[PDB]
Protein backbone atom coordinates (compact mmCIF):
# COMPACT_ATOMS: atom_id res chain seq x y z
CA UNK A 1 0.00 0.00 0.00
CA UNK A 2 2.90 2.46 -0.10
CA UNK A 3 5.97 3.52 -2.51
CA UNK A 4 8.29 4.51 0.10
CA UNK A 5 8.43 1.50 0.85
CA UNK A 6 10.28 0.05 -2.04
CA UNK A 7 13.99 0.00 -1.56
CA UNK A 8 16.51 2.21 -3.41
CA UNK A 9 19.58 4.23 -4.04
CA UNK A 10 20.13 7.44 -2.44
CA UNK A 11 21.41 10.83 -4.97
CA UNK A 12 21.60 14.49 -5.36
CA UNK A 13 23.93 16.94 -3.86
CA UNK A 14 22.05 18.91 -1.46
CA UNK A 15 22.91 22.29 -0.33
CA UNK A 16 25.22 24.44 1.87
CA UNK A 17 23.58 24.95 5.14
CA UNK A 18 24.75 26.66 8.18
CA UNK A 19 23.71 27.00 12.02
CA UNK A 20 20.63 28.23 11.61
CA UNK A 21 19.67 24.82 9.18
CA UNK A 22 16.95 23.31 11.82
CA UNK A 23 15.57 26.76 11.66
CA UNK A 24 14.91 26.88 7.87
CA UNK A 25 12.99 24.19 8.70
CA UNK A 26 9.62 26.12 10.16
CA UNK A 27 9.66 28.26 6.84
CA UNK A 28 8.83 27.76 3.17
CA UNK A 29 9.22 24.46 1.63
CA UNK A 30 11.69 23.71 4.27
CA UNK A 31 15.44 22.98 4.57
CA UNK A 32 17.60 21.35 2.34
CA UNK A 33 19.05 18.34 2.98
CA UNK A 34 23.13 19.25 3.59
CA UNK A 35 25.44 18.84 1.12
CA UNK A 36 27.50 17.18 3.52
CA UNK A 37 24.91 14.65 4.44
CA UNK A 38 24.09 13.86 0.51
CA UNK A 39 28.09 13.13 0.53
CA UNK A 40 27.55 10.39 2.71
CA UNK A 41 24.59 8.69 2.08
CA UNK A 42 24.84 9.22 -1.82
CA UNK A 43 24.78 5.94 -4.15
CA UNK A 44 23.75 4.17 -0.74
CA UNK A 45 21.18 1.53 -0.98
CA UNK A 46 17.88 1.93 1.72
CA UNK A 47 14.94 -0.93 2.37
CA UNK A 48 12.46 1.89 2.51
CA UNK A 49 12.40 5.94 3.20
CA UNK A 50 12.37 5.38 6.73
CA UNK A 51 15.50 3.35 6.73
CA UNK A 52 16.81 6.66 4.96
CA UNK A 53 15.37 8.94 7.59
CA UNK A 54 17.19 6.99 10.25
CA UNK A 55 20.50 7.22 8.11
CA UNK A 56 20.07 11.11 7.57
CA UNK A 57 20.07 11.92 11.68
CA UNK A 58 22.48 9.29 12.04
CA UNK A 59 24.48 11.52 9.71
CA UNK A 60 23.70 14.31 11.80
CA UNK A 61 24.76 12.60 15.10
CA UNK A 62 28.30 12.37 13.37
CA UNK A 63 28.57 15.74 11.82
CA UNK A 64 30.06 18.12 14.43
CA UNK A 65 28.86 21.47 12.40
CA UNK A 66 25.29 19.79 12.51
CA UNK A 67 25.02 18.26 15.80
CA UNK A 68 26.62 21.34 17.72
CA UNK A 69 23.36 22.86 17.38
CA UNK A 70 21.17 20.31 18.56
CA UNK A 71 21.50 20.24 22.99
CA UNK A 72 22.09 17.45 24.75
CA UNK A 73 19.18 15.83 25.07
CA UNK A 74 18.71 15.56 21.15
CA UNK A 75 21.93 14.36 20.68
CA UNK A 76 20.87 10.93 22.08
CA UNK A 77 18.08 11.20 19.84
CA UNK A 78 19.87 12.07 16.66
CA UNK A 79 22.62 8.64 17.53
CA UNK A 80 19.96 6.52 17.67
CA UNK A 81 18.53 7.68 14.21
CA UNK A 82 15.68 9.31 15.89
CA UNK A 83 14.33 12.56 14.10
CA UNK A 84 15.23 15.44 16.40
CA UNK A 85 12.84 17.32 18.52
CA UNK A 86 11.45 20.48 17.39
CA UNK A 87 10.73 23.82 19.33
CA UNK A 88 7.26 23.10 21.13
CA UNK A 89 5.96 25.85 18.88
CA UNK A 90 6.61 23.81 15.56
CA UNK A 91 5.10 20.67 17.23
CA UNK A 92 1.64 19.59 16.31
CA UNK A 93 -0.20 17.63 19.24
CA UNK A 94 1.63 13.89 18.58
CA UNK A 95 4.19 15.13 15.81
CA UNK A 96 6.70 16.56 18.03
CA UNK A 97 9.95 16.03 15.85
CA UNK A 98 11.08 16.85 12.29
CA UNK A 99 9.96 15.36 9.31
CA UNK A 100 11.19 14.52 6.42
CA UNK A 101 9.25 15.68 3.28
CA UNK A 102 9.41 15.36 -0.83
CA UNK A 103 9.49 18.86 -2.29
CA UNK A 104 7.38 17.17 -5.82
CA UNK A 105 5.74 14.73 -3.73
CA UNK A 106 5.98 10.75 -4.58
CA UNK A 107 2.38 10.73 -5.31
CA UNK A 108 3.26 12.87 -8.08
CA UNK A 109 5.93 10.89 -9.65
CA UNK A 110 8.37 12.97 -7.07
CA UNK A 111 11.67 10.91 -6.27
CA UNK A 112 11.58 9.08 -3.05
CA UNK A 113 15.34 8.96 -2.26
CA UNK A 114 17.04 12.07 -4.62
CA UNK A 115 17.91 14.20 -1.78
CA UNK A 116 17.47 17.40 -3.84
CA UNK A 117 13.84 16.42 -3.90
CA UNK A 118 13.86 15.88 0.14
CA UNK A 119 13.24 18.91 3.05
CA UNK A 120 13.32 18.85 6.38
CA UNK A 121 10.68 20.43 7.79
CA UNK A 122 8.74 20.98 12.02
CA UNK A 123 5.16 19.41 12.14
CA UNK A 124 3.57 22.78 11.76
CA UNK A 125 5.22 23.81 8.29
CA UNK A 126 4.87 20.08 6.73
CA UNK A 127 0.88 20.28 7.52
CA UNK A 128 0.75 23.61 6.48
CA UNK A 129 2.56 22.67 2.90
CA UNK A 130 0.02 19.45 2.19
CA UNK B 1 1.54 7.85 37.43
CA UNK B 2 -1.28 10.05 37.00
CA UNK B 3 0.02 13.22 38.43
CA UNK B 4 3.65 14.74 39.22
CA UNK B 5 2.80 14.23 42.88
CA UNK B 6 2.48 10.16 42.16
CA UNK B 7 6.39 10.61 41.80
CA UNK B 8 8.84 10.95 44.13
CA UNK B 9 11.42 13.57 43.23
CA UNK B 10 14.11 10.29 42.40
CA UNK B 11 11.47 8.30 40.35
CA UNK B 12 11.20 11.66 38.05
CA UNK B 13 14.65 12.14 37.98
CA UNK B 14 14.87 8.06 36.45
CA UNK B 15 11.76 9.82 33.89
CA UNK B 16 13.49 12.51 32.51
CA UNK B 17 17.41 10.65 32.35
CA UNK B 18 15.48 8.31 30.17
CA UNK B 19 14.31 10.94 27.91
CA UNK B 20 17.65 12.84 27.73
CA UNK B 21 19.18 9.72 26.86
CA UNK B 22 16.74 8.75 23.94
CA UNK B 23 16.99 5.26 26.33
CA UNK B 24 13.79 3.59 24.40
CA UNK B 25 12.86 0.53 21.97
CA UNK B 26 11.66 2.74 19.42
CA UNK B 27 10.98 6.66 18.76
CA UNK B 28 7.32 6.35 19.17
CA UNK B 29 8.03 5.35 22.92
CA UNK B 30 10.10 8.18 23.37
CA UNK B 31 7.84 10.86 22.12
CA UNK B 32 4.84 9.04 24.05
CA UNK B 33 7.22 9.72 27.58
CA UNK B 34 8.08 13.39 26.08
CA UNK B 35 4.05 14.08 26.40
CA UNK B 36 3.79 12.14 29.63
CA UNK B 37 6.39 14.77 30.90
CA UNK B 38 4.85 17.85 29.31
CA UNK B 39 1.40 16.29 30.94
CA UNK B 40 3.02 15.88 34.66
CA UNK B 41 5.06 19.10 34.74
CA UNK B 42 1.92 21.31 33.19
CA UNK B 43 5.03 23.83 32.84
CA UNK B 44 4.17 26.40 29.92
CA UNK B 45 7.82 25.25 28.05
CA UNK B 46 6.67 22.10 27.52
CA UNK B 47 9.11 19.93 25.82
CA UNK B 48 11.39 22.64 25.43
CA UNK B 49 12.46 22.36 29.33
CA UNK B 50 14.47 19.17 27.38
CA UNK B 51 15.43 20.51 24.24
CA UNK B 52 15.86 23.63 23.65
CA UNK B 53 17.09 25.48 27.44
CA UNK B 54 16.26 28.94 28.11
CA UNK B 55 19.79 30.39 28.19
CA UNK B 56 21.47 29.70 31.43
CA UNK B 57 18.94 26.66 32.06
CA UNK B 58 20.88 23.51 33.39
CA UNK B 59 19.23 21.15 30.74
CA UNK B 60 21.20 17.82 32.70
CA UNK B 61 18.32 15.62 34.06
CA UNK B 62 19.19 16.94 37.68
CA UNK B 63 18.96 20.53 35.88
CA UNK B 64 15.24 20.08 33.98
CA UNK B 65 14.29 18.00 37.56
CA UNK B 66 14.89 21.35 39.69
CA UNK B 67 13.63 23.42 37.29
CA UNK B 68 10.28 21.53 37.06
CA UNK B 69 10.45 21.64 41.34
CA UNK B 70 10.85 25.29 41.38
CA UNK B 71 8.25 26.57 39.02
CA UNK B 72 5.97 23.93 40.41
CA UNK B 73 6.77 25.55 43.97
CA UNK B 74 6.28 29.05 42.79
CA UNK B 75 3.39 28.50 40.37
CA UNK B 76 1.01 27.19 43.23
CA UNK B 77 1.18 23.70 42.40
CA UNK B 78 1.82 20.56 43.88
CA UNK B 79 5.25 18.75 44.66
CA UNK B 80 6.25 15.50 44.57
CA UNK B 81 5.54 12.72 46.77
CA UNK B 82 7.46 12.59 50.19
ZN1 LIG C 1 5.56 16.34 2.61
Amino acid sequence: ESKRNKPGKATGKGKPVGDKWLDDAGKDSGAPIPDRIADKLRDKEFKSFDDFRKAVWEEVSKDPELSKNLNPSNKSSVSKGYSPFTPKNQQVGGRKVYELHHDKPISQGGEVYDMDNIRVTTPKRHIDIH
Amino acid sequence: KHSISDYTEAEFLQLVTTICNADTSSEEELVKLVTHFEEMTEHPSGSDLIFYPKEGDDDSPSGIVNTVKQWRAANGKSGFKQ
